[PDB]
């Protein structure tokens, strides 16, 4: 169906990930974007 | 238990935590100081801020080795501490039992070989921002003893993804491994207020 | 009774938050079958000498 | 569904042609329509009441 | 109650206020000092005046880290305080109960 | 002439006001926005 | 009335004939009808929005 | 030259025949003529503003 | 897929014969041909620019 046999104790781990940058939070609060003065009262 | 309240189990004290990580002992420093440019240094520092302390630690080691003035200053600063006489004192208005405990601890520290090396290894955290010394626990009958103090390179650790102030071993997993209680002496001097990654003096001295 | 039971409908209701975020994501699993190797650019040229 | 008819052959007010007699069991308790007129229709029962839902 | 008179409830003391804000603990500094020009600095300061302290705080942290002279001066100033002996004294002409509390 | 004789003595007064939000000042004086991008430094 | 059209300069998700294109400016924001399908209609306001009532 | 057009395919307020509309992008910035009426025509860029001088 | 498109009626410098005037042509962020001519033709926009997925 969807199998995979991998080692875990080796110096390398299969399918290695890459957390290049953290989970930075991007926000649209108030007088920081135009969505809220020259637009509706929208925030993303 | 320990000071932080974490449960303490004497079973895990027979073997060092890093014994089951034979991969670490075979690594060699990558020497990131050679061919270093301001952009590379900025990238190294930023990546260290995000939990990749290996490159930062190796760069700091190279910086210490390759600069004679900086090395002399750091050595003088550390030798200042290494030459101070020390004593163990009982708590405020301590009782007879507490005084006896303090006296026994003082006698044990006096007769404990390798204290100066332990202090020197701990003082590395001044420049590196954190120093970890692994403990070897042995039983000479009924009393536990620190067999030896092992200083582990700062490149062997990382930051917890869920906590920027908590260090963890590099065990090939994303989250690393939590530090064993009673298995380390972690020294983290605080020159500036902030996270552990930004707390090193070499971060100020790099430029 | 109330001659306008429709108007009093909002009066006689109540709101309780029990279904709000009454769920969680599946436990983290990439740690077991992957290791993070963070970089600092838009590529990674791995290299080894066999 | 009509959850209450409130009829029990009670003398419900039916103000028609200037006189408020009781013609049939016009008892109802719902917020569907004509609540303002439901005020006049279901003001004075004047007799014993008992609700039996018609499930309408 | 507190010194300011605000009512104090011991129920909320069991957990930190920021515990229910797990989003904050996952943030990383944006390092606004890199590529900084006088116009950018003026904009940062003006925005901070208006309630956007995040950029100002990050800029201050970078400024502290990247300047050795400024860092040395600030560290010396703070270590001056850190080395002072301190004591707790009872109020003016305090009574026995106040002395015991102190 | 649209006058309004009022008692203003009962528990409520006529034409009662509803203060939802105060007069928070909104400003656009920084290059942050696209008004200064698309236009000649137009602050709002 | 139409409190907001949510149309100007923005294009939203429009799933039709099995292919969900983006055009015709069908943005809206109200609780009149097809509220459940409002999510699908507003599933991709990819571009910047600029509301303007039609006073419908 | 033309100091500015501020069109963005939108006028500020083009009011004709007793009704005020928003279209035709007739935004100007100059005191050549009709400044008093230029206040009425201008002074209401509801949507975004894009200035592209025509060098007229 | 090609990433790079400009679909906001935006202005770009396209040179026809001895002059460069507003027009939308290639408008892509990827290049494999006509790079030297694209540079003159692909001068980044004057006005609002928004990108889409042509997937051509």
């Amino acid at each position: 169906f969807a199998p995979a046999a991998d080692p875990g104790a080796a110096w390398y781990l299969l399918d290695t990930s890459r957390s290049l940058k953290p989970l930075i939070y991007q926000e649209r609060m108030k007088p920081s974007f135009t969505s809220m003065t020259k637009e509706d009262d929208e925030q993303v | 238990v320990d000071v932080y309240g974490n449960p303490i189990r004497t079973q895990q004290l027979r073997e060092p935590q890093t014994s089951r990580l034979a991969g670490l002992a075979k690594e060699f420093a990558q020497h990131p100081a050679k061919g270093l440019t301001p952009a590379k240094l900025a990238r190294i520092l930023v990546e260290a801020e995000q939990g990749n302390l290996q490159a930062q630690a190796e760069l700091f080691m190279d910086m210490e080795e390759r600069d004679a003035h900086l090395f002399a200053e750091m050595s003088k600063r550390k030798r200042a501490i290494l030459g101070l006489d020390w004593a163990v004192e009982p708590p405020r208005n301590a009782s007879a039992a507490e005084k006896a405990d303090a006296d026994y601890l003082h006698e044990l520290l006096l007769d404990l070989e390798g204290l100066e090396d332990l202090l020197l290894d701990a003082l590395d955290g001044i420049g590196h921002g954190y120093s970890c010394i692994e403990l070897e626990w042995a039983l000479q009958g009924r009393e536990w003893m620190p067999l030896a103090f092992h200083h582990r390179p700062q490149s062997w650790f990382q930051l917890n993804p869920e906590d920027q102030n908590e260090l963890r071993l590099r065990d090939n997993s994303p989250a690393g491994e939590a530090l064993q209680p009673f298995g380390w002496i972690i020294h983290r001097p605080r020159a500036r207020s902030g996270y552990v990654a930004r707390s090193g003096l070499f971060r100020v001295l790099a430029w | 009774a109330i001659i306008t039971p429709a108007l009093i409908s909002a009066l006689k209701t109540s709101f309780q938050k029990h279904f709000q975020d009454a769920l969680a994501t599946a436990p983290s699993t990439y740690l077991q079958v992957a290791t993070v190797i963070p970089s600092t650019t838009a590529s990674n040229t791995y290299g080894w000498l066999g | 569904e009509v959850e209450g008819v409130f009829v029990r052959a009670t003398v419900e007010r039916r103000c028609r042609a200037g006189f408020c007699f009781d013609k049939e069991g016009q008892g109802f308790a719902d917020g569907v329509l004509s609540d303002e007129q439901l005020e006049a229709l279901e003001s004075d029962p004047l007799l014993k009441v008992e609700r039996c839902t018609f499930s309408g």
